[PDB]
RNA sequence: AGAACGAAAGUCGGAGGUUCGAAGACGAUCAGAUACCGUCGUAGUUCCGACCAUAAACGAUGCCGACUGGCGAUGCGGCGGCGUUAUUCCCAUGACCCGCCGGGCAGCUUCCGGGAAACCAAAGUCUUUGGGUUCCGGGGGGAGUAUGGUUGCAAAGCUGAAAC
RNA sequence: UUACGGCGGU
């Protein structure tokens, strides 16, 4: 975690989820890390690329998993902007 | 033995008490 | 009957944050609290913030992230000095590396680390981490 | 409902709150132009009035106050102003 | 879509307006307060078709990011939504847990039926509640077709659609199965998906073996 | 242990309803404490109407009912089982019984 | 709870002078009567003579003739 | 004193799914299919093993016990993989509609495009049956 | 510090005394019934004027302030609404229907959280401890007793130990 | 309707 030296100490860096920022631990069993494929500009077909979402299995279990991945994809290259 | 007739019972008592004190003059 | 606008600002941001949310809305203003915000400002805690100007004490909403646990006050505004100041930091910091309290000086609203390279005492005001 | 953006609301959400409680206060009331009919002159009595009115010449009922909202007894020339 | 090849498509719409879909009337959960429009006159309320047509998209993207195709577990307990399931999973080659969902089947690694997946997708909130509570064990993202009655703890790209009408459930299985094959290469886009989405309706008791044979003494006998 | 979130008396905002007298054993309870039952029963024992329908000097006579309110104590609401013992998760809720006329 | 403040020290050492009248082993260390009552007197040991020889019982679950004295 | 155990009702289901075609409707020659076709280790457990047998024989020839024999298991794809429809019930080239839901497709910038006449849902709100008891 | 109002029972004075009914009498029941049951019944209930200041006076939760989920309601106003309904043959008001706002007793749920657990949307914002401020608890008995103070017509209340 | 009791330590 950035010594004295500079040099990296720490076991790992675990997720962060982007709906509420927490940090998902090693046990937090609620936690999906879920891919949305997109497609290409011409064809509407699945290209090869996608993205990745992490969300924190508090704020799943609280209530607002679709309100959020809704609002964490409007930005981010979706259907909308509208 | 109740805690109401625990009361009544030593009011009877304190009753007394303050009756042969009084008696002693 | 309000006795602290600090404290209940500092607790309106503290409980809206567990719950993760956005946005919050602190409704009475004061020279000491956008002071306050622009200590944790600065250090990257929140983020952008209006006043939301009326004539009278006007409202204020913090866009928060989510960098943040708890930020509290000290209700008695103690004085603290600098062969004290040692004491209120393993009292109420979760390290000796991170974190702040807040003591407001005769010179304005500064930091813990900011008011020892200043070497001046004043009284506390609050915490966050 | 994590991040509804509460500076920004539309303004007939916001008309739905209270006189206070809102983004930034202000009244439910207005004033109101009233003409009796045969008479010449607009009276611009206030919306929740308080007091039995009376009017410059024709010395009649010009509003009555309820709860809320003062009552025009004849239907008049009214609109709400400005 | 953001782009004209997965828009609106008018002529598909005749096929929502068709099944319902735009259909509530009883009330509403207060996280789906956004994909609302009103309430009408007789107290029901009706539906943006085009936030459930953004959601299915959505939805249809997270199934083809999967990309082993028997994976995303498909389950259902109602009645209308098991011949659906059961000819989904035939179509898009996915998994059909259909019928009544035996408890401690997603994670109890013992018995025949330890399935686990890396997706899940349901057809009511509230009465299948019980997959729900188990898919947030194994981590593990759940898609459903929500009402606006029904609640939304432990599901992630929840479809606004329908859930009762029998018309209404067959067809959003069917445009999501159109749908997610044709992120594959198999629907030509242009050119319609000949499976008719009368195929995926909810069935009859047992009248149906003499009307549509005394439709055929021309044709058979 | 509080056994009940309301103590058996449905009051809320009060300090004292009127007290009423029990029905068999003229005990003194309070008015929403106690168990209460309304008796539409008629008067004639049905059983016993086309026994009288022949006597009857009228021809369509409705029969009257008979209106007794009874309102218990506690103690005999039990003993003579107008309620009974129950368990605990089945405790809230506050919906009569079916009714099946026949 | 608790009053609390800066300048309410007064109201804070008046309230524990005389909570600290209510746990028993300050209060038989400064109250006096209870100094006077132990028959050493704040003491450790004493000397006496012996008037009387007698056994006690033992308690409840036990059952004993214990012996004492009565110095 | 007749109900019949759970080893005899284990042992139906295994032999009638998997030889559901070698058999009849009656006991005396399905008691010696279930003798020829499983070890029993005594003649009273053979004869009532082979009457619940027969008790499923005259039984789900009829009706949905869980009979997933070959001679069912291939019968619902008449159902399900079959009968598909010469009319769409998606398509009546006529759907009526209410003044509010084509608000929502005008907004959705189709209300040019298709037939989608109107009835309007009438002055009411006689929805909420009435509350409480009586 | 200090005052006010304080159920019942009680005490003092005067009216009144139907009913119930401490005490009491008598009959039953019982080994024994000074208890349950039965009958008669005094003081008391009932009003008036003076006193007493206690109750499981219980939401067994001091008051004030903020923030933190949802839903269906019920009560009071206020605003706005399809309509049916009232004299209403039209108006303006009442009734019902759909909401929204404020305040009130509350309710159902939930993994916000909390708790020894029952459970509580406050008993939550608490070892990530500090929004005011009041009273009060320190193992159980001895004890709400002893003494003294004061109050009281009396009963008793308030203040309150220690030996052991 | 009546229906009371059960020596001390394991
Ligand atoms: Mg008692
Ligand atoms: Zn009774």
């Amino acid at each position: 975690m950035q010594n004295d030296a500079g040099e990296f100490v720490d076991l790992y860096v675990p997720r962060k989820c982007s709906a509420s920022n927490r940090i998902i631990g090693a046990k937090d069993h609620a936690s999906i890390q879920m891919n949305v494929a997109e497609v290409d500009k011409v064809t509407g077909r699945f290209n090869g690329q996608f993205k990745t979402y992490a969300i924190c299995g508090a704020i799943r279990r609280m209530g607002e998993s679709d309100d959020s991945i809704l609002r964490l994809a409007k930005a981010d290259g979706i259907v909308s902007k509208n | 033995m109740r805690a109401k007739w625990r009361k009544k019972r030593m009011r009877r008592l304190k009753r007394k008490r303050r009756k042969m004190r009084q008696r002693s003059k | 009957v309000r006795m602290n606008v600090l404290a209940d600002a500092l607790k309106s941001i503290n409980n809206a944050e567990k719950r993760g949310k956005r946005q919050v809305l602190i409704r009475p203003c004061s020279k000491v609290i956008v002071r306050f915000l622009t200590v944790m400002m600065k250090h990257g805690y929140i983020g952008e913030f209006e006043i939301i100007d009326d004539h009278r004490a006007g409202k204020i909403v913090v866009n928060l992230t989510g960098r943040l646990n708890k930020c509290g006050v000290i209700s008695p505004r103690f004085d603290v000095q600098l062969k004290d100041l040692e004491k209120w930091q393993n009292n109420l910091l979760p390290s000796r590396q991170f974190g702040f309290i807040v003591l407001t000086t005769s010179a304005g609203i500064m930091d813990h680390e900011e008011a020892r390279r200043k070497h001046t005492g004043g009284k506390i005001l609050g915490f966050f981490f | 409902p994590l991040a509804k953006d509460l500076l920004h609301p539309s303004p007939e959400e916001e008309k739905r709150k209270h006189k206070k409680k809102r983004l930034v206060q202000s009244p439910n009331s207005y004033f109101m132009d009233v003409k009796c009919p045969g008479c010449y002159k607009i009276t611009t009595v206030f919306s929740h009035a308080q007091t039995v009115v009376l009017c410059v010449g024709c010395s009649t009922v010009l509003c009555q106050p309820t709860g809320g909202k003062a009552r025009l007894t004849e239907g008049c020339s009214f609109r709400r102003k400005q | 879509g953001a782009l004209d090849v997965l828009q609106m498509k008018e002529e598909d719409v005749l096929k929502f307006l068709a099944a319902g879909t735009h259909l509530g009337g009883t009330n509403l959960d207060f996280q789906m307060e956004q994909y609302i429009y009103k309430r009408k006159s007789d107290g029901i309320y009706i539906i943006n078709l085009k936030r459930t047509w953004e959601k299915l998209l959505l939805a249809a993207r997270a199934i083809v990011a999967i990309e082993n195709p028997a994976d995303v577990s498909v389950i259902s307990s109602r009645n209308t939504g098991q011949r659906a399931v059961l000819k989904f999973a035939a179509a898009t080659g996915a998994t059909p847990i259909a019928g009544r969902f035996t408890p401690g089947t997603f994670t109890n690694q013992i018995q025949a039926a330890f399935r686990e997946p890396r997706l899940l997708v349901v057809t009511d909130p509230r009465a299948d509640h019980q997959p729900l509570t188990e898919a947030s064990y194994v981590n593990l993202p759940t898609i459903a077709l929500c009402n606006t009655d029904s609640p939304l703890r432990y599901v992630d790209i929840a479809i606004p659609c329908n859930n009762k009408g029998a018309h209404s459930v067959g067809l959003m299985w069917w445009m999501l199965a159109r749908e997610v094959l044709r992120m594959r290469g198999t629907i030509s886009r242009e050119h319609p998906w000949e499976v008719m989405p009368d195929l995926y309706f909810y069935r009859d008791p047992e009248e149906i073996e003499k009307e549509e044979q005394a439709a055929a003494e021309k044709a058979v006998t | 242990t509080k056994k009940r979130r309301n103590n058996g008396r449905a009051k809320k905002g009060r300090g004292h309803v009127q007290p009423i007298r029990c029905t068999n054993c003229a005990r003194c309870v309070p008015k929403d404490k106690a168990i209460k039952k309304f008796v539409i029963r008629n008067i004639v024992e049905a059983a016993a109407v086309r026994d009288i329908s022949e006597a009857s000097v009228f021809d369509a006579y409705v029969l009257p009912k008979l209106y007794v309110k009874l309102h218990y104590c506690v103690s005999c609401a039990i003993h003579s089982k107008v309620v009974r013992n129950r368990s605990r998760e089945a405790r809230k809720d506050r919906t009569p019984p079916p009714r099946f006329r026949p | 709870g608790k009053c609390r403040g800066l300048r309410t020290a007064r109201k804070l050492r008046s309230h524990r002078r005389d909570q600290k009248w209510h746990d028993k082993q300050y209060k038989k260390a400064h109250l006096g009567t209870a100094l006077k009552a132990n028959p050493f007197g704040g003491a450790s040991h004493a000397k006496g003579i012996v008037l009387e020889k007698v056994g006690v019982e033992a308690k409840q679950p036990n059952s004993a003739i214990r012996k004492c004295v009565r110095v | 004193g007749r109900v019949r155990t759970k080893t005899v009702k284990k042992a139906a289901r295994v032999i009638i799914e998997k030889y559901y075609t070698r058999l009849g409707n009656d006991f005396h020659t399905n008691k010696r299919v279930c003798e020829e076709i499983a070890i029993i280790p005594s003649k009273k457990l053979r004869n009532k093993i082979a009457g619940y047998v027969t008790h499923l024989m005259k039984r789900i020839q009829r009706g949905p016990v869980r009979g997933i024999s070959i001679k069912l298991q291939e019968e619902e794809r008449e159902r399900r993989d079959n009968y598909v429809p010469e009319v769409s019930a998606l398509d009546q080239e006529i759907i009526e509609v209410d003044p509010d839901t084509k608000e929502m497709l005008k907004l959705l910038d189709f209300g040019s495009l298709s037939n989608l006449q109107v009835t309007q849902p009438t002055v009411g709100m006689n929805f909420k049956t009435p509350r409480g008891p009586v």
